[PDB]
């Protein structure tokens, strides 16, 4: 079913839109910065961030 | 990416006071916890000859085998060296005052591992 299939590209395509929207507020706006400066990167630079 | 704070191992100082005109400091290793060591300075109140032994017996001194290192001349330090004995290998280091009088020694260093 082309219809369905496409109906479904459509739909994905636009969901696809909307985390773009999203993830580029929420990179670019955050108003908090953790440097990690190649190092201690993982647990410690989520926990640091938090 | 797990970061270590290193610190440097166990500082070993040897020293005395007025040894006599023809008298020494005996630096032996046995002092040391981890059995040998590596003396970076020699302070001296007066003129010096180093010499490094090693002993026929493994606690005691008896001369096996004995070479003068060098001669100091006047008060002043040596700094930098890497003299090294150990008691596993019978090694002694000794310092023989050549003053026309008493002086003060101080070596220092820090211990390896046997
Ligand atoms: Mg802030
Ligand atoms: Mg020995």
């Amino acid at each position: 079913d082309l219809i369905e299939r496409n109906i479904q590209r459509v739909g994905a395509s636009l969901e696809n839109g909307i985390n773009r929207v999203f993830l580029t507020e929420l990179v670019d706006n955050a108003q908090n910065n953790h440097d990690t400066a190649g190092s201690n990167q993982g647990y410690q630079a989520l926990n640091s961030a938090v | 990416t797990d970061t270590i704070v290193n610190v440097q191992g166990s500082f070993f100082s040897a020293s005395a006071s007025g040894v006599a005109d023809t008298e020494s400091l005996l630096i032996d290793p046995q002092d040391a916890k981890f059995g040998a060591i590596e003396i970076h300075n020699i302070a001296h109140g007066g003129s010096v000859d180093v010499e490094l032994l090693t002993s026929s017996d493994d606690t005691e001194l008896v001369e096996d085998a004995a070479v003068t290192l060098d001669s100091f001349t006047g008060e002043g330090i040596s700094q930098g060296n890497q003299i090294e004995a150990s008691d596993n290998t019978n090694t002694y280091i000794r310092i023989t005052n050549t003053s026309g009088g008493a002086i003060d020694i101080i070596a220092t260093g820090r211990e390896v591992s046997q």
